[PDB]
RNA sequence: GCUUGAGUCUCGUAGAGGGGGGUAGAAUUCCAGGUGUAGCGGUGAAAUGCGUAGAGAUCUGGAGGAAUACCGGUGGCGAAGGCGGCCCCCUGGACGAAGACUGACGCUCAGGUGCGAAAGCGUGGGGAGCAAACAGGAUUAGAUACCCUGGUAGUCCACGCCGUAAACGAUGUCGACUUGGAGGUUGUGCCCUUGAGGCGUGGCUUCCGGAGCUAACGCGUUAAGUCGACCGCCUGGGGAGUA
């Protein structure tokens, strides 16, 4: 696999929640980069987009909501 | 600290021109502004020991340049420490 | 985690989702903060993971059979 | 000056206050020599978890540029206001236009 | 009484014992049975068979309510937790959902020390 | 004088570097209420403990403290100690590309000065969970322990003190030189970004190995190789890091 964020020159922001729900699992946990194959730089800022979307209720913390 | 318009200001009065940014006279006056500004940061907070090592690095850097300037030209050394206010 | 599947009842399709990360987590929050043994165990782990990489790559020479 | 990326949710039962609340904030911003880059309101959308036993908050993005003491009066306005839940003052190097 | 139709069957699934209780959609309980009260005591409380007998003892005394469909909640890393649900669909129930609701702290309070 | 060491500046980049303030969710505990009934909890087994004054389980609401699942990585940053949710404010260093600038301003230091895990100490708070001491139940020949049920200082916050660790890479700092391979992480240049492509070039870092070195184990361009500068230190074991 590869990183589509490195395929372009875009920025992973928290407001683009359509592309973040394929990066979390079926219970709200973040999928590791050893499965997805993301670069380590973009994976670190991806989780910063997951954690900000969880604060603004665009993504759930757990599945019991 | 010591934003870009402030560094361009100090190099004008102490340097030969705006591109003489490395001389031993402009380096002492540039460190003195970074020393004097961070006293307001270390007036409060006081427990920032990881940042105080950066201040103590440039405090000891200014003494190693002032001791060099006294060794080279003593007339410029007495001119400089009066223009800033130094020697305790 | 949440199976509301139709047809014939057979959790079977439930233990696929649940035995994923629902028992390794609860058995390690079961006791002891550790605070430094995680480090030891963690560092023993990958010194034995590259023991599986650097031996099985060198095991493809022959097999004596 | 400084760029910011403010997003704050608003209590549903007060959604008719929202264009009043929006022009209340930007009048303080441009009255203090403040640039503005966006006003992209997202409307009432569904929450992921109940914020104070409540769903379907009203989201307001601003993404404005202001000095840091002018905006420091703005988040304490979000504190002492029951119609606002979960403000988020943020920041980028170059605030932008339409993103959602 | 109230003759409710759809319910929720919570399963507590500790290591030493399995508790199964049956409630409704609103969340207030109707009846319960444990593996320690089914005649199994001590070493046999931690058996999946003892969680089965606790289920059919709880599948009875809710005949008064008339449940034919229920959800299943499991909570705990127990030796039961799946042999209990096999004793419910065999008991004549329509299992709509099976849900894991075990408590996982996102790193909170300190657990006790590892016993030696 | 000179620019190669060292340093300044102009652009950027990564980061659990630090200090201050706010805030979120999960979970434990407690309190209150609803339902509900004889067990719960614990162990190799058991008892102490809890529960018919209604526990446990389950649901709603509330209070409070501490810690930040997944991401999390022989990953990153920091002089070391160390540093993980998120947001803002103040702030330190490292690094790269292309230049410009001062012109040896350097290196290392006895004494000195600062920083320095955890436990402890002082004053003032806070106190969920955990838990020395202590108390009970077991086990046992005995059990002053391991196990169990409780549980106080402490752990937390502010400001001081302490100045110690297997504070470890058991490897002082700095500089130069000497075959390679597989990676990780982070900048950047060129060519066909025409495709996650190819060629390079830096920084930090992990592993395996050559010469050589070492008593051997091993180390091996981040040396424990080959050298230079300075500092700390060693001189049989016990006594003793004690008087």
């Amino acid at each position: 696999f590869c990183r589509f964020t490195a395929e372009g020159v875009q920025e992973i922001d928290y407001k683009d929640i359509a592309t973040l729900k394929n990066y979390i699992t079926e219970s709200g946990k973040i999928v590791p980069s050893r499965i997805t194959g993301t670069r380590a730089k973009y994976q670190r800022q991806l989780a910063r987009a997951i954690k900000r979307a969880r604060y603004l209720s665009l993504l759930p913390y757990t599945d019991r909501h | 600290s010591l934003s870009t318009e402030a560094t361009a200001k100090i190099v004008s009065e102490f340097g030969r021109d705006a591109n003489d940014t490395g001389s031993t006279e402009v380096q002492v006056a540039l460190l003195t502004a970074q020393i004097n500004h961070l006293q307001g940061h270390f007036a409060e907070h006081k427990k920032d020991h990881h940042s105080r090592r950066g201040l103590l690095r440039m405090v000891s850097q200014r003494r190693k340049l002032l001791d060099y300037l006294k060794r080279k030209d003593v007339a410029r050394y007495t001119q400089l420490i009066e223009r800033l206010g130094l020697r305790r | 985690i949440k199976v509301r599947e139709n047809e014939p009842f057979d959790v079977a399709l439930r233990r696929f989702k649940r035995s994923c990360e629902k028992a390794g987590v609860l058995a390690e929050v079961r006791r002891r903060e550790f605070y430094e043994k995680p480090t030891t165990e963690r560092k023993r782990a990958k010194a034995s993971a590259v023991k599986r990489h650097a031996k099985k790559l060198a095991r493809e020479n022959a097999r004596r059979t | 000056m400084r760029h910011y990326e403010i997003v704050f949710m608003v209590h549903p039962d007060q959604s008719e206050q929202v264009p009043g609340m929006i022009e209340r904030y930007t009048a303080a911003i441009t009255g203090a020599e403040g640039k503005i880059h966006r006003l992209e309101d997202w409307g009432r959308r569904q929450l992921a978890y109940p914020i104070n036993k409540l769903h379907k908050a009203h989201y307001v993005l601003m993404n404005v540029e202001a000095p840091q003491e002018v905006i420091d009066e703005l988040e304490t306005t979000f504190r002492f206001n029951d119609a606002v839940i979960r403000s988020m003052v943020m920041r980028t190097k170059h605030a932008v236009t339409e993103a959602s | 009484r109230k003759q409710v139709s759809d319910g929720v069957a919570h399963i507590h699934a500790s290591f030493n014992n399995t508790i199964v209780t049956i409630t409704d959609r609103q969340g207030n309980a109707l009846g319960w049975a444990t593996a320690g009260g089914s005649g199994f005591r001590g070493s046999r409380k931690s058996t999946p068979f003892a969680a089965q007998v606790a289920a059919e003892r709880c599948a009875d005394a809710v005949k008064e309510y008339g449940i034919k469909n229920l959800e299943v909640m499991v909570k705990g890393p127990g030796p039961g937790r799946e042999s209990t649900i096999r004793a419910l669909n065999a008991a004549g129930f329509r299992i709509t959902n099976i849900t894991d609701v075990t408590p996982i702290p996102h790193n909170g309070c300190r657990p006790p020390k590892k016993r030696r």
